[PDB]
Order: C-alpha cells, then structure tokens, then sequence
C-alpha cells in the first residue's frame, strides 16, 4: 500500500520497509543481512523507495504540513497562493547571479545557489533529496503560484544524469 | 500582530487633522470589496458551446476540468 | 624634467582627486582600470583610460609591466600611486624612475628607510623625536621579550619590523602570554611579510592618534601644515578624522611640529607625507611612524590650511622650492567620515553590492570625494570604501553641527554602510567633549561605543506584514503635508478588501540554506561561503583533517576570511589554487 502512494517519509532509526526479513532470507539464501541493510530508513531513501528521512515524528508532521502547502486537494481545484507580488523589481539578490557561475568550464558550484534566488523565497522544499543526488525535484512558487523544479546539481557527480536521476525526475 | 497598517511616513499631525484624514480616508473606503457572495451557475459557459472533436483532448484539459473546478 | 602628462595608478575616489588636481594644473590625465573598474567615475574623468586587464589588484594595479606598459603607450611622463597599492613600494618607485618618468613621491631610499619600522626607530631615535621605550633592535627569542617586560612591567605590545594595515600588532597583558604571543607573530610576519623579525614595546592604555602633515622639498625645506586626530579606529584602521588635532597643549603641538620636522630632515624625506604619533593619557608624546605617500585624510588639512596638497606634490615632483615658507595658522575646524561598504550592526564587515540610489549631501562646509554614484557596482575585489565626507566650520562644535545635518541628508541605498554609525558618533557625548578633552581613543568603537545599530536588510521583506504591497500618497490635511503609506488589503469604515481568491500570507522564508542542523554536513563538499580570491590553500589532496581544520583562505574586500573543514576526513578532489577567483557556493574540495 505505502509503496502506491505518492510521498513516503520515513522516522531514521524506527521505520523500515522490506517484503522478506532477514531470519527469513539467513534460512532460505542463507546470506547475513541487518535490518538496516535491508530496508533502513536511508538505505531505502538512497534506493529511492522513500521520497523523505526525518528523525522524529514531529519533524514527519511538519514536512507533511510543507508538502500539502503546495498542493490542491485534488486533482480539479486549485492550489493555495502564498505572498504573491513580493519584490517586483530587480534586487541585490538578481543581481548577485550575475557572478554565481564559476569563470572555469571544470568547476562545481551549488545549484541551491541558483534556486535560492530565481524563485519568490528560499522556500525551495526538496523531495527525495537522497535518491539521485546529481539531480534536484523540488516545489517552489512564481508568484505565489506552486511550481516543480527539476534542477542539476553539478555539486555531486558533475550533474551527469544517472540511473536514480532519471527515474527520480520522471516520477516529478 | 502581524497586520499591515497605514503609515505616515512623513508628517507630524495633531489629533483633529490625523482625525480628519482617517474619516475621509474610511469613507473613501471600497465598501463591500467584492464579497464571498458569489455563487456557482454554470448554466450556458463558453466552454458548453465549442466544437469537440470525438476524441478531442480538450474535452478532459477544458470542459471537464471546468465543470470540475471549485 | 616637467610634469606633462600624469597616469593615476589606482582607482576609486582617489583617482578622481587626482585627476581633478590635474585638470587644475593643467596637466593630462590618464587613467588604468581593471575589468571590474571598467566603467568607474575615474575611467570616465580622466582625459584617457587604459584597461590593464585582469580582475583581482594582484594581477591589474599590482603589476609594474602592466602600469608601465600603459604610461608608455599614454605617453605619460609622470606616474602618480594615490595610496594603497604601490605608493609604498620602493621597487616600483626606483623602476619607474629607471623608466625615464617623473615618480610622483619620495624617493626609494627614503620608502625603504621609513618602511622599515626598525630603520625607522633608528632614524627617529636620532632626530631626537619622542619613543616610547623598546628593544632598539628586533628580539632573538621570547627570554628577551620577557626581560624587557618584567623590567618595565605589562602592558606591553609585540610588534613585527615590516608589518602594516593593523595585523602587525600583538599585544600582551601578562608575562605568561609572552613566548605564545611571540611565536604566533614571528609565524605570522613570516607568512604575511617574509621578514620574519619583530621587536617588543611599552603598550599604552588608551592612546589618541596625533599626526602631522608634512610638506618637504627636494632643496631641503619643511613645512608642517598642521595636525589631525584619527583616534577613532575600528581594526587600527582609521574612520573617522579631524583637522586640527584638538585639545592638545601648545606644548604639545609644538613638540609634534618640531620633531616631524626633524625626522623628516633626518630621513631626506621630500614630497608630501604624514609622521604619526601616540598621545597617552599621560599626555606623554611618542613617534608612532611615517607615511611615505598621500594620506587618505589630506582633505581635512586641505580644509583648514588652504593647501592643496596634491598639486604641492606635483610642484615637489617638478622640483621646484616650496611656495609655503611657515607653518599655515589653521582656521575653523574640519571632520572627515569615510563612507565604507561595511555594517555597522555586524561587526563592521565589508560586503559587496549594487549602489542603487548615492545622494551626496550638498551646501555650506561640505565636500564630497567619491569614487561612486548611483548605478555603480562595488565587486569583492578592492577596498570597501566608498567616498569621503568632509565638513568644516568656523569651530569644532559648529563643525560638529553641520556634520549633523549633512550625514542626516547623505542618503545611500543598495549595500550597508557605517553612515549609521557616523550619525551616531557625531552626537555622542564622549565624542563631543566637555570642552577641554574627550574621551575617545583608538580602541574606543570595539570596546565602548554603545552600538545600537541594526542590521542592514535593504528591502528584503522579513515579517508577514512586509510581504503586503503598499503605494505611497501625498496628502494635505489643512495644508499640513503627510506622506501615507496605505497597504493593497487594507479594510477600514466596514468595507474594503483586495486578493480574495484564496490567497494566503505567511513569514517569507530567507533566501539562505535550509537550516538544517547538520551545518552543511549533509554533503562532503566544502563550498566557498562568499565570492572572493583563494590566497592560500593549507590542505593538499589525500591530506587527512578534522573538523574546524582550516582548508582556504579567501580574501574579499582586502580582508581575510578562513574556510575551514566542517568534518573528519580525508580531502580529495581539491579544484583550487592561490591566486584563483572563487565564487560563492563554489566546491573548494570534499572531505570524504
Ligand atoms: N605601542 C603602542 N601602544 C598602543 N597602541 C599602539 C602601539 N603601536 C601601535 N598601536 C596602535 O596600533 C595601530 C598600528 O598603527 P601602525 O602605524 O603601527 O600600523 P599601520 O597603519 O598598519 O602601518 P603602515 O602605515 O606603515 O602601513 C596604531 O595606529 C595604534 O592604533
Ligand atoms: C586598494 O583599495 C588599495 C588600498 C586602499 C586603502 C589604503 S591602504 C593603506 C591606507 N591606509 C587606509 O586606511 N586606507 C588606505
Ligand atoms: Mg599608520
């Protein structure tokens, strides 16, 4: 059921996720396995089959509240507008991106450079950050108005698209 | 508190004049400001009169959708 | 020779009054900008620019070639090094003299001798100036700072031969800092300055910094034209500056006359330059150094003498005699604000921005030397200074009056400045004085300044309320004019209203990281936390570390700011080099 839903966040250290235990997989492959390596909250992050990690219930509440605020109830009706209008004019902060990208073609930089500025706030609220970290999904707002980013990361493995990266960008 | 309130940026007045401005800036007040009053009739939309094609896209992206939303 | 044709080897408000004294005299002016300067008030003045290339001053305004290179293709016959850069160094003045040009300053014997601090002393020493006590010569280990310590009791300060700027400096309370303090400045100066020396000196509680402007000729005259106060000091660097240097005895204001004049002789100083003092508490004098260059606040002295210092150098420079034959009799009383890209509400650190809106006050005693305007951009490259302030009266306190006045209109927008700090000073009462002393010294802003202001935010809006828009109305209320600032939702008389379809306001989240409480660790790399240029690298690839373990060292506004590794580690895939420039968010390295 978990698996066909569209968010799944895990508490670290207590939430699990596995079709076979380990006892069950020592006595049929005879292999030795922890819980963590089969199916620990980061593990199953990184795999991609949890889209968020947190460490306490709170911290999974709060980031529930985050998710649906950018969200309509449903697929007909629309999302919440959040501060629409602010800064309608270039500031500091524009300006600023004028010298974010390395002089050097070879250099990594912090794409969370870029998307902290382009959109209305850092409210860039980012989702399965674990699972292909060369790539970034995030929600953000124009405008007050929600939109998806799907971003490179040259930071981690020179932004190359790879297995993880490309599923993780099509789900968004 | 966290509203957004009238600032006189410059200026010093005296009670009867800020009086005064308050007064008639209240009464140059917009009144009912379009209220929640509004209510839904879909009776004869645009979106009912078009041509669709038989398998027309639009039919889910435009007319369902507006008869959907709420 | 005759000056002919000057080039202006630096930027900024000094070149503009460079470039203005020119144009009095009637000379020719060429200006050398870097790329990042490529459109500074300076490039437009003077009569012709040339683009040295290049972005940091090591690699544009530090390259003797480049300079060089550009006065021959201006055809320029005399160099001109404002301050900063290569005003002090004596390699450049002996090369451009070799060059065939006229160098528009003391000569390169005389920049050694006076740059060398110990040199210095000696020279000192033997004009018979006021010292304080200290070892003569550089200490050989730590044995000798104490001696001398316990001989002439704490405080005592540690000095390096050839340090500059306010990082030369160390100071000791107690005798068990000694060896400790010694060693971090022998490291330091050997880092910083490749002398390696460093002597030991009585340290005084709360000085005031007394110095005096000195007009000397290459026939052999001197002239003093007269004293300033720069006591207030932020980092040993100087803020805010007064001229004449008030509530000294003549006692006082003739020994400092007379033995910067005597230096000066001693030294075979000639051209414009500053001998700088210490005023203890005790009132006791003592000969503090020499500055062998235009000082940056000549304005004042300019003010109250009626000298114009720069074309005193450019005759000096022709080598004609001196036309000034006394010392000028001072008349009213002039203060000098440097208007610095810094914040005062965080701890005065320079940073870069747009200048959106520049608004120079204007009207009686006020002058304004800046090398910015609206439109401008200060970059992380150079200095952080801005422009130059400065008001004159009849006396200190009508002085002090219209410095009010001009601060309250001097308006600035876009980056932070310690305009907020100016208007402070000028009325607080330790500043102000009782009429026969005050109490400022030059540790004064950092340790007892009641610093009440806030940090810069320019627009950004931070609070729920400040995401509503707002429109601005002028209004008349019995003639009476208000300014009113009504927001776009406002509801008043039972009516009014605006955004009704579901819009919703909250907190706008500021445009910095998550603030998660891993501090960066979530990754491995560390990123450059502001534009600058790496000027040392202390890892190297493989090299193993642990947390708070510096990785670079990043220069930005001419200040130094370490970067350091936020976990244990071994480092890999270093992409940086001393020299190279670095942009914010840049990865220096990962620490896997
Ligand atoms: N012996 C001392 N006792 C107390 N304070 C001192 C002493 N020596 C220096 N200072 C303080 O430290 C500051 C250091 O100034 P100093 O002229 O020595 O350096 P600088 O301005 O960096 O040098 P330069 O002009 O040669 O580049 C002095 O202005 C004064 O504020
Ligand atoms: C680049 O900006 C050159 C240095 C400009 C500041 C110079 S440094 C030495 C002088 N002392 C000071 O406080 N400002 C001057
Ligand atoms: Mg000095």
């Amino acid at each position: 059921s978990p698996i066909q839903t569209d968010l799944l966040v895990a508490v670290r250290d207590q939430g699990y996720m596995f079709i076979t235990g380990p006892d069950v997989i020592k006595d049929v492959t005879g292999e030795d396995v922890t819980f963590d390596e089969l199916g620990g909250a980061d593990e199953q992050a990184k795999r991609g089959n949890i889209h968020k990690v947190v460490n306490s219930e709170a911290e999974a509440y709060q980031y529930v509240r985050d998710y649906l605020s950018f969200l309509p109830s449903n697929h007909f009706d629309n999302p919440p507008i959040v501060n629409p209008g602010m800064e309608p004019e270039i500031t500091p902060h524009d300006l600023e991106l004028d010298s974010i990208v390395p002089d050097a073609d070879n250099m990594a930089y912090d794409m969370h450079e870029i998307l902290l500025r382009i959109f209305d706030d850092g409210d860039v609220f980012e989702i399965a950050e674990q699972r292909g970290p060369a790539m970034i999904t995030a929600f953000a707002r124009v405008d007050g108005h929600p939109v998806g980013v799907i971003a490179n990361q040259p930071m981690v493995l020179s932004g190359a698209i790879d297995n993880e990266a490309s599923d993780k960008a099509a789900s968004f | 508190d966290h509203e957004a309130h009238i600032k006189v940026l410059r200026g010093e007045p005296t009670p009867e004049e800020m009086a005064a401005l308050m007064a008639v800036l209240a009464s140059a007040g917009g009144g009912p400001a379009e209220p929640v009053k509004k209510e839904r009739n879909m009776w004869g939309h645009p979106v009912d009169k078009l041509r669709y094609s038989v398998f027309s896209w639009q039919r889910v992206t435009l007319l369902e959708r507006t008869h959907m939303r709420r | 020779s005759k000056i002919s044709k000057v080039l202006v080897a630096n930027r900024g408000e000094i070149a503009v009054r460079v470039i203005r004294a020119a144009k009095d005299a009637g000379l020719a002016s060429v200006a050398v900008y870097a790329e990042p300067d490529a459109d500074a008030p300076h490039v437009r003045l003077a009569d012709e620019a040339f683009a040295l290339g290049g972005q940091t001053s090591a690699e544009s305004y530090l390259v003797f070639e480049k300079i060089l290179d550009a006065a021959e293709k201006s055809g320029a016959n005399a160099i001109h090094p404002g301050y900063g850069f290569l005003s002090e160094n004596a390699d450049f003045a002996q090369a451009v003299i070799d060059a065939g040009l006229i160098w528009i300053g003391p000569s390169p014997q005389s920049i050694r001798d006076l740059g060398d601090k110990v040199t210095a002393r000696h020279i000192a020493a033997r004009a018979k100036a006021p010292l304080v006590p200290g070892t003569p010569d550089p200490v050989k280990d730590a044995d000798e700072v104490v001696a001398f310590a316990k001989e002439h009791g704490v405080p005592v300060a540690i000095k390096a031969a050839f340090g500059g700027g306010g990082r030369g400096m160390k100071v000791a309370r107690t005798l068990e800092e000694i060896p400790e303090l010694f060693e971090s400045a022998t490291r330091e100066a050997i880092a910083a300055f490749g002398r390696g020396e460093c002597f030991v000196e009585r340290y005084l509680d709360k000085p005031r910094h007394v110095e005096a402007q000195v007009i000397a000729d290459q026939h052999g005259n001197v002239v003093v034209a007269g004293t300033r106060d720069c006591s207030l000091q932020r980092r040993f660097q100087k803020l805010v500056e007064e001229a004449p240097a008030p509530f000294l005895t003549d006692a006082q204001r003739k020994e400092i006359h007379e033995s910067a004049k005597r230096i000066c002789k001693e030294a075979g100083y000639y051209g414009a330059g500053t001998v700088e003092y210490l005023v203890g508490q005790d009132g006791l004098i003592s000969f503090l150094e020499v500055n062998t260059r235009l000082q940056v606040e000549h304005p004042v002295t300019e003010e109250t003498s009626g000298i114009d210092l720069v074309r005193q150098q450019f005759k000096i420079a022709n080598g004609e005699p001196l036309d000034i034959t006394e010392d000028p009799t001072p008349r009213g009383h002039s203060f000098e604000f440097r208007i610095n890209g810094e914040d005062a509400g965080r701890g005065f650190l320079p940073a870069p921005g747009p200048v959106t809106k520049f608004v120079a006050p204007t009207g009686p005693g006020v002058r304004m030397d800046s090398g910015v305007e609206t439109g401008s951009v200060i970059g992380g490259q150079f200095d952080s200074m801005l422009a130059k302030l400065i008001v004159t009266g009849a006396t200190r306190e009508e002085a002090l009056e219209r410095s009010r006045r001009a601060l309250a209109e001097f308006t600035v927008e876009g980056l932070a400045t310690v305009i907020p700090f100016h208007r402070a000073v000028v009325s607080d009462p330790a500043f102000i004085g009782d009429g026969e002393k005050f109490d400022v010294h030059t540790r004064w802003i950092e340790t007892e300044w009641n610093n009440t202001v806030e940090p810069f935010t320019g627009g950004d809006p931070i609070e729920e309320e400040d995401t509503v828009p707002r429109q601005t109305v002028v209004v008349e209320v019995g003639g009476r004019r208000l300014e009113v600032s009504l927001p776009g939702d406002l509801a008043i008389g039972g009516g009014g209203g605006a955004a009704a379809p579901g819009v919703v306001r909250k907190k706008p989240k500021p445009r910095k990281r998550g603030g998660g409480g891993a501090k960066a660790a979530s990754g491995d790399a560390v990123t450059a936390p502001m534009q600058g240029t790496v000027v040392k690298v202390a890892v190297e690839e493989g090299q193993e570390v642990s947390a708070g373990d510096l990785v670079v060292v990043l220069e930005a506004m001419k200040m130094e700011n370490p970067v350091t590794a936020h976990k244990d580690g071994t480092i890999t895939g270093l992409a940086v080099e001393a020299g190279a420039a670095i942009t914010q968010g840049t990865v220096i390295a990962e620490i896997k």
